[PDB]
């Protein structure tokens, strides 16, 4: 930063192995004084190297005679005498960051917390985070896991990785602090960190347990309030996984999931179509998951639940793993609540399915078909208007229901002519195939 | 814009200090790569960093080389370039420059010489007082220039950070200064085997006593002294250059900075 | 632009190391071009001969054009100050053009001095806009690092009077 | 005030008459109580008015809100809440459980009058798609209310 | 006041410094000045943000003490 001027090196060498055997066990403090002169007059000679070793052995003579409360007033004024070189100061930081991390003690905590004073002042992303973060990481390991921890970390890790990140530490790190999150149960600002950071993708591509790691911790910040397509997806993206690392358990499973979700996902263009890519996979063929989602994707086949528990519901019980499914169905009462989200899906399927075959239906007929009451289906019934996804006009005194727009006849009379100009082309095509063959048949 | 992306191979023909390559790396591409988390979270990215060792390893080279990783733009622009006239009106021609940076957003503004001839002659205190402080700090409120959209960055290769209006290295400023000085003897015999490396002659690998009479000598210098081989043996008229050779180089430019110093 | 100049190298001298030395960098590079070329080392191309009026840089300039047998091409550098706005500029781009479709060429430019100031910025002037016309001549040091070929020698008297920006490796270099 | 009392009865923007309400509470700050209590349930009403009475939690936890509240303030709040709900009931409710706190006819009784039946209207339409032919008494027990008051909304709706 | 007090500008912004400049600064600037809230690292304004904006763009006029 600035030139230096006097340089103390013979000095230090010739007198501070013996300051260190005149206080082998720090009881005397004239011996840190005048170390401290000595390093104010190389510093005023503008030395880096003298002062950061001068650091460096009063922080070793403090380790090795173990006065902490001694050490942390002390490390308090050498950080804030007037700042001194920040080249010496990172690296009294990092020794007492290797330090810290082989005692375990009980006021450890208060060394990383008087550590993290130390730094905090600012001069985070130049001279030296990883130190700060290295801190922040065993406090998390010290509590063992709570909350305001979590929260700490939560706010630390950003300027660190805008900054200067790591393709490994710095995700990991990121990992390790979005776990403790999910652990506290915070859904907004854990949603909010998982979605400002994977946008930092491309390396997953060699990841070995890292994109799993992530995903298999954002599934239940997804799931937990109302997430079913994202969960799909995500499911496929660690199933793509064992694609490369075939491990037949987690390969079946994860198939078993993603095959469940996505059908399970409410009705929608993009859900369609990762439907029919999902169908089709020849290593898919050989779990009852297969003759489910050939059953349950196409041909508005009336997806009675009911009949469905027993015919196609055998995973809750008994499959091949029928882990994820016991995850999914098996579980007391999300299990539960997953169980009535197949029940309302295949309610709105069923609904969907009918409204492109069956104009009018009875009220009776449509209940029965949606396993519900009268009540209940006009309700999903409106449920679906509301959103505009069928085309439905009821009467509710008469309890009858109509899914075709009234034509008007302009367009009426259009598709007419239309069907009259296509009989007319009929006409022309069937002219000259039956003249031409006729000429054929007569060449004789 | 005058020199583009392509040629940014020079990440390995730079050889000395790839510890601080990688460093000013480390500190420029993130923003440059990914600046909307800066917005995101709220914090403002660097502008750019600093450069030492006025005549030593090439400032302009790593300014070239680091955007390998970045695929941006490197402008080479001078400072009495882009103050032309003693006004604070000089501001206009820093505001053309930006723009053009921002018609190619990926690019980073490398400064010629702010300090001039930070060694000796007149510096910021002598000569033009305070007209290239304020032309720096012109630029220095640019750092609302859309940071977040805009993928542009601002490297000073100064000479010597001596005189350099400490005013302009508060946090806001241009924050980092990366050092660079002359190579040390790894780096000069690292950066003459770059050097002898597009020569294939029978020679010798002698790199280290070549060092010892070419210590203290920049890049530059260096690549001087490969030409300076090439040259002897062509007026020679030899098609063979041996370590002979390479003394003789070595001791022709030795001499000739000797007298010139 | 002289289409052939045919002084020859015998009726000059005095300086004879000097003009073997700037033959060597300049005339061999274009003879022996292929010489550097198998080696792999590019010959320099900026040549600054500095010295008082009538010191033969002129004579001696044409003359290694002769012996090159390549195009010539003389630069009026203490005319290329016009007033119309980047003027110079525009004519130093077509010369170095020129220079360019016409073989590997002698970019003779006097006057350095006059071209380039030693950025001594004062109150009556500051060399404004010639800065413009400076830098544009060092963009265009570089077209020509390929190939080496079109040689760029600037006359002048005192070197001192210039930046040290011109001066550099692959810029003007050889300040004899 | 002024401005914003006359921008909430124009009616074409509130957010402006929102700023001017702000304005002058920060003017009435600590100053003159009654008008400050004018200036924030004026403000509170607009911040209401804008369908967004999330960041009335916000502005009623603010120092001055805290520093002035009142039982016209909390009852504001309470319509706020109310909006949320979507519920036309519990805006009555709240109506009713503070009437003389905000039964004042100028842009008090009047812009919660005009909410009522932006509610009322809301959702009747929202409830009305699917239905080519309902029963009122129906339509009556899905909005909880009366039948005479129902179809006479229905009615200068339809009008 | 256009944007909403410049988009809830916090209360310790008060123009009466960076205004009584004597510095021309056109109706156009003030407009650019007031836009330049736009640093959205908060939802909200401080004075950092118009000192900044005028910093940006201005001719430094001043000296009306010899004067009064
Ligand atoms: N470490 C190096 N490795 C290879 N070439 C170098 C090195 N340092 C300098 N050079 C050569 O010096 C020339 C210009 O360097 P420059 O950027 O002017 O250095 P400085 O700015 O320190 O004088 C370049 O053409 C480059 O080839
Ligand atoms: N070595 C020389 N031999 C013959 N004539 C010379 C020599 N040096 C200079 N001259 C004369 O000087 C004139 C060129 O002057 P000029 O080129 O202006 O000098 P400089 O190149 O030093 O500015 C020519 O007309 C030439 O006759």
């Amino acid at each position: 930063i600035v030139k230096m001027e006097v340089d103390y090196s013979a000095t230090v060498d010739q007198r501070l192995p013996e300051c260190a055997k005149l206080a082998k066990e720090g009881r005397l403090q004239e011996v840190i004084e005048t170390l401290l002169s000595l390093e104010k007059q190389t510093r005023t000679a503008s030395d880096m190297v003298s002062t950061s070793r001068i650091l460096v052995a009063v922080v070793k003579m403090c380790y090795e005679a173990k006065e902490w409360d001694l050490l942390n007033e002390n490390i308090m004024l050498l950080s804030k005498r007037r700042s001194q070189l920040k080249q010496a100061v990172a690296k009294m930081v990092q020794q007492c960051c290797t330090y810290v991390e082989e005692i375990t003690d009980l006021p450890i905590k208060l060394r990383l917390i008087d550590t993290l004073r130390m730094v905090t002042e600012g001069k985070i992303y130049v001279e030296i985070e990883r130190a700060r973060l290295t801190k922040t990481l065993a406090t998390i390991k010290e509590q063992n896991g709570d909350v305001k921890e979590a929260a700490s970390i939560l706010q630390e890790l950003q300027v660190e990785t805008y900054g200067s990140m790591e393709k490994k530490e710095r995700v990991e790190f990121i990992l390790e602090q979005m776990r403790l999150c999910l652990a506290v149960k915070d859904y907004i600002r854990t949603q909010i960190i998982s979605k400002k950071i994977n946008t930092k993708f491309f390396q997953e591509e060699n990841t070995e347990k890292l994109k799993l790691k992530y995903y298999n911790l954002m599934i239940q910040l997804d799931q937990h309030e109302g997430s079913y397509l994202s969960i799909c997806k995500h499911y496929r993206a660690i199933y793509d996984t064992p694609c490369i690392q075939a491990e037949s358990e987690k390969w079946q499973q994860a198939l078993k999931s993603v095959v469940l979700y996505v059908i399970l996902a409410p009705f929608d263009n993009e859900q369609s179509d990762l439907v029919h890519r999902i169908s089709g996979d020849k290593k898919l063929e050989e779990i009852p998951k297969y003759k489910d989602l050939l059953k349950l994707f196409t041909t508005m086949e009336l997806m009675r639940w009911s009949t469905l528990v027993e015919d196609y519901g055998m995973e809750l019980r008994k499959g091949s793993l029928e882990s994820p499914a016991t995850d999914v169905f098996g579980s007391t009462e999300e299990g539960e609540k997953r169980w009535k989200d197949l029940k309302n899906r295949v309610v709105e399927h069923n609904i969907r399915i009918m409204a492109k075959y069956y104009t009018r239906i009875t009220m009776k007929r449509m209940a029965q078909l949606l396993d519900l009451s009268v009540d209940e289906s006009e309700a999903f019934l409106s449920n679906l208007v509301v959103n505009k996804t069928i085309f439905a006009k009821v009467d509710r005194l008469a309890g009858i229901i109509n899914f075709q727009r009234p034509k008007d006849p302009n367009n009426l009379l259009n598709d007419w002519s239309q069907k009259l100009n296509s009989l007319m082309s009929l006409v022309n095509k069937t002219t000259h195939l039956i003249a031409k063959e006729e000429m054929i048949h007569n060449l004789q | 814009m005058s020199h583009e992306d392509p040629g940014n191979v020079s990440y390995s023909e730079i050889g000395g200090l790839s510890e601080q390559i990688r460093e000013l790396r480390e500190v420029i591409e993130l923003p440059l790569t990914n600046p909307e988390l800066f917005q995101r979270v709220g914090i403002i990215p660097p502008k750019g960093c600093l450069l030492y060792g006025p005549p030593g390893t090439g400032k302009t080279l790593l300014a070239r080389a680091v955007a390998s990783q970045l695929d941006c733009n490197f402008l080479k622009v001078v400072s009495s370039s882009i103050v032309d006239k003693y006004i604070g009106e000089s501001a206009r021609l820093i505001r053309e420059m930006f723009n053009y940076a921002r018609d190619h957003q990926p690019c980073i503004i490398f400064m010629d010489e702010i300090d001039a001839i930070g060694g000796r002659r007149f510096s910021e205190g002598t000569s033009a007082d305070r007209e290239i402080q304020r032309t720096l700090m012109e630029l220095l409120n640019q750092m609302d220039g859309f940071d977040t959209l805009h993928r542009v960055k601002m490297i000073m290769a100064t000479n010597r950070p001596d005189t350099l209006d400490p005013a302009l290295l508060r946090p806001g400023r241009l924050d980092r200064k990366i050092h660079i000085d002359l190579p040390n003897e790894q780096a000069r015999l690292d950066i003459l085997k770059i050097h002898a490396g597009p020569i294939t002659k029978h020679g010798e690998i002698d790199y280290e006593a070549i060092v010892k009479l070419s210590d203290g000598f920049n890049g530059a210098d260096l690549r001087n002294v490969c030409t300076e081989a090439g040259m002897f043996a062509i007026r020679a008229d030899h098609d063979f250059v041996v370590q002979e050779d390479f003394m003789k180089a070595v001791r022709k430019v030795a001499d000739s900075k000797k007298l010139e110093s | 632009v002289d289409e052939r100049p045919t002084e020859q190298y015998s009726d000059i001298g005095g300086l004879d190391k000097q003009i073997q030395e700037l033959v060597e960098a300049i005339v061999l590079p274009m003879n022996h071009k292929e010489k550097f070329e198998n080696l792999g080392i590019q010959p320099p191309k900026g040549v600054l001969m500095y010295g008082p009026p009538g010191t033969g840089k002129t004579l001696l300039a044409r003359a290694c054009a002769a012996q090159t047998k390549a195009t010539f091409l003389k630069l009026a550098g203490p005319q290329l100050v016009q007033m119309f706005i980047g003027d110079g500029a525009k004519l130093v781009r077509d010369a170095f053009a020129l220079a360019k479709e016409k073989a590997p060429s002698i970019i003779f430019i006097d006057e350095l001095d006059a071209i380039g100031t030693k950025r001594f910025d004062s109150e009556k002037a500051g060399d404004r806009e010639v800065q413009r016309t400076m830098l544009e001549l060092l963009n265009q040091l570089d077209g020509f690092q390929p190939n080496t070929q079109v040689k760029v020698i600037a006359a002048t008297n005192r070197v001192d009077i210039l930046d040290p920006a011109l001066l550099r490796s692959g810029r003007l270099d050889r300040k004899i | 005030m002024q401005s914003g009392i006359i921008h909430a009865a124009e009616e074409k923007d509130w957010k402006t008459a929102y700023s001017y309400f702000y304005e002058a509470f920060e003017g009435y700050d600590s100053i003159d109580s009654p008008k400050a209590i004018t200036s924030l349930k004026y403000m509170l009403l607009c911040k209401i008015m804008l369908n967004t009475p999330e960041d009335v939690q916000a502005l009623v936890s603010g120092k001055l809100a805290l520093r002035y509240a009142g039982r016209q303030t909390e009852a504001l709040k309470c319509v706020a809440q109310a909006s949320k709900n979507r519920s036309l009931a519990d805006f009555e409710k709240a109506l009713t459980d503070y009437r003389a706190e905000l039964r004042d006819d100028p842009i008090i009784s009047t812009h919660l009058a005009k909410l009522y039946d932006n509610l009322l209207e809301q959702n009747l339409i929202r409830v009305i798609e699917p239905f080519s032919r309902v029963q009122i008494e129906h339509i009556s027990s899905l909005i909880k209310l009366s039948k005479a008051d129902v179809e006479r909304k229905l009615s200068q709706m339809i009008l | 006041s256009k944007m909403n007090l410049s988009e809830e500008v916090d209360l310790e912004d008060y123009v009466a410094r960076p205004d009584k400049i004597s510095g021309a600064d056109i109706n156009s600037i003030c407009q650019e000045s007031g836009m330049l809230a736009v640093r959205e690292n908060r939802y909200i304004v401080l004075a950092k943000d118009f000192e900044k904006a005028y910093k940006t763009v201005i001719k430094k006029d001043e000296q009306e003490h010899e004067f009064y």
